[PDB]
């Protein structure tokens, strides 16, 4: 029983890490696309002015 | 000795984590830089 909870401690650790790296990158995705949307403002506004 | 070493086997299983933190740093760099760059896009225009 203690052995099995070692394996499923490991599974837990892995899943924590997977969401950490997955959502880091998925939040970055969208975030930087939002930065592109932000780019639309600032980029065109230089010449708009 | 086997008990002692089942314990040590786990002590050794207990660096990857520090690298995971380092990986978050790698994202921070590049994330900030792309937004830096949109700010530069306005400057560059």
């Amino acid at each position: 029983e203690a052995i099995l909870n070692l394996e499923l401690k490991t599974a837990g650790r892995i899943n924590e890490v997977l969401n950490t790296k997955t959502k880091d990158q998925n939040i970055q995705s969208i975030t930087l696309q939002a930065e592109i949307a932000q780019k639309r403002l600032d980029m065109k506004y230089k010449q708009m002015e | 000795q086997q008990i002692d070493q089942q314990i040590e086997e786990e002590n050794i299983r207990q660096q990857r984590k520090a690298l995971q933190r380092e990986i978050e740093d790698d994202v921070s760099k590049q994330r900030e830089i792309k937004g830096q760059l949109l700010a530069e896009e306005f400057e560059r225009e």
